């Protein structure tokens, strides 16, 4: 149904754009089309909208730095933020509904900063009936990162951490439990991706 | 600037328990609209126009209220209906929204299993040395980590995180990693992770020797 895109780092006083592509429906035919974003504790904000109709309707309290517009033939809607700042790191969500029904997109983040991308460090962890394996991503910015065992394959008994910010760089970790007779004797793998710097990495966890 | 007062904050619920939570308004609301959010997904809305339920939402959710006063209830707990609460309100502008209500799932005391990595070739060959430790599945998330280096706390330089609640055994989990200088870390031999849990009277420990 929808989809939200765009740069994940945008610099301080710059302007933030995004674009939603929705597919299964004209987004002229009907529906009302949000933008809504969390900021990094969770708190929500409903930011704006526009009709069937390009009739728009803002937030007041963004009015002044809001834009929504939108390209019918592409069936697509656009947000610009003129003059972000720090504050408005966040995760922004498009989305639509009517009286009875809402659809939302999956979220995408972007980072207000005048700090500059770094990539991530992958270290693997090896242990000092079931046994512990881990992966270390650190010194990257900004988010997000992804990590997967083996391609996916491994995806239950995992335990990806919520990073932690530190010096203005990231740093999560990653676990995933096996039955001890599995591994080394097969590969285990962790995957690491961080888009902000096109970087995939692949670190096998070697006894 | 209509601010909207969700409480508590944080709630426990054990399956098939009643379960309310309550919004209040600053300022009188017509409206109030409820949404749903599960760790790693988007808000979907639970609630519409204070009482009416959107297709999809169980029977067992329902709303009411007036003024300033709203609330949510599920009549009977489900493990499934763990996740955070957001009340909102379309009166005034702009359309705020509650800081949400967690709800956890209550259930029986689970201890830890403690995992423990010295750093990696790889990293100490950059001058670094990270020592992790893994505290895996327990219940309650209240719990606490300590660091000894050659059997002194090693206090400062602790990065803890903790994961939402799982979605499938309703446990916790979290990390804390210590990180060192390629140096100072060859200048100790004892590494331990201690964990002090609500499981058992004395810490869970868990440590390797650098050799």
């Amino acid at each position: 149904q929808l989809l939200e895109s765009g740069p994940d780092l945008v610099k301080p006083s710059q302007s933030l754009s995004l674009t939603c592509t929705v597919t299964g429906y004209s987004i002229t035919s009907g529906y009302n089309w949000h933008w809504i974003r969390q900021f990094p504790g969770n708190k929500l904000e409903w930011m704006g909208y526009i009709h069937y109709r390009g009739t728009t309707n803002y937030n007041t309290s963004l009015k002044s730095r809001i834009s929504i517009t939108r390209d019918s033939s592409k069936n697509q809607f656009f947000l610009q933020l003129n003059s972000v700042t720090t504050e408005d790191t966040a995760t922004y969500y498009c989305a639509c509904d009517d009286f009875y029904s809402d659809y939302w997109g999956q979220g995408t983040i972007v980072t207000v900063s005048s700090a500059k991308t770094t990539p991530p460090s992958v270290y693997p962890l090896a242990p000092g009936s079931m046994v512990t394996l881990g992966c270390l991503v650190k010194g990257y910015f900004p988010e997000p990162v992804t990590v997967t065992w083996n391609s996916g394959s491994l995806s239950s008994g995992v335990h990806t951490f919520p990073a932690v910010l530190q010096s203005d760089l990231y740093t999560l970790s990653s676990s995933v439990t096996v039955p001890s007779s599995t591994w080394p004797s097969e590969t285990v793998t962790c995957n690491v991706a961080h888009p902000a710097s096109s970087t995939k990495v692949d670190k096998k966890i070697v006894p | 600037e209509l601010v909207m007062t969700q409480t508590p904050a944080i709630m426990s619920a054990s399956p098939g328990e009643k379960v309310t939570m309550t919004c209040s308004a600053s300022s009188s609301v017509s409206s109030v609209h409820w949404y749903q959010q599960k760790s790693g997904t988007s808000p979907k809305r639970w609630i519409y126009d204070t009482s009416k339920l959107p297709s999809g939402v169980p029977g067992r959710f329902s709303g009411s209220g007036s003024g300033t006063s709203y609330s949510l209830t599920i009549s009977s707990m489900e493990a499934e209906d763990a996740a955070t609460y957001y009340c909102q309100q379309w009166s005034s502008n702009p359309p705020t929204f509650g800081a949400g209500t967690k709800l956890e799932v209550k259930r029986a005391d689970a201890a830890p299993t403690v995992s423990i990595f010295p750093p990696s070739s790889e990293q100490l060959t950059s001058g670094g040395a990270s020592v992790v430790c893994f505290l895996n599945n327990f219940y309650p998330k209240d719990i606490n980590v300590k660091w000894k280096i050659d059997g002194s706390e090693r206090q400062n330089g602790v990065l803890n995180s903790w994961t939402d609640q799982d979605s499938k055994d309703s446990t916790y989990s979290m990390s804390s990693t210590l990180t060192l200088t390629k140096d100072e870390y060859e200048r100790h031999n004892s590494y331990t992770c201690e964990a002090t849990h609500k499981t058992s009277t004395s810490p869970i420990v868990k440590s390797f020797n650098r050799n």
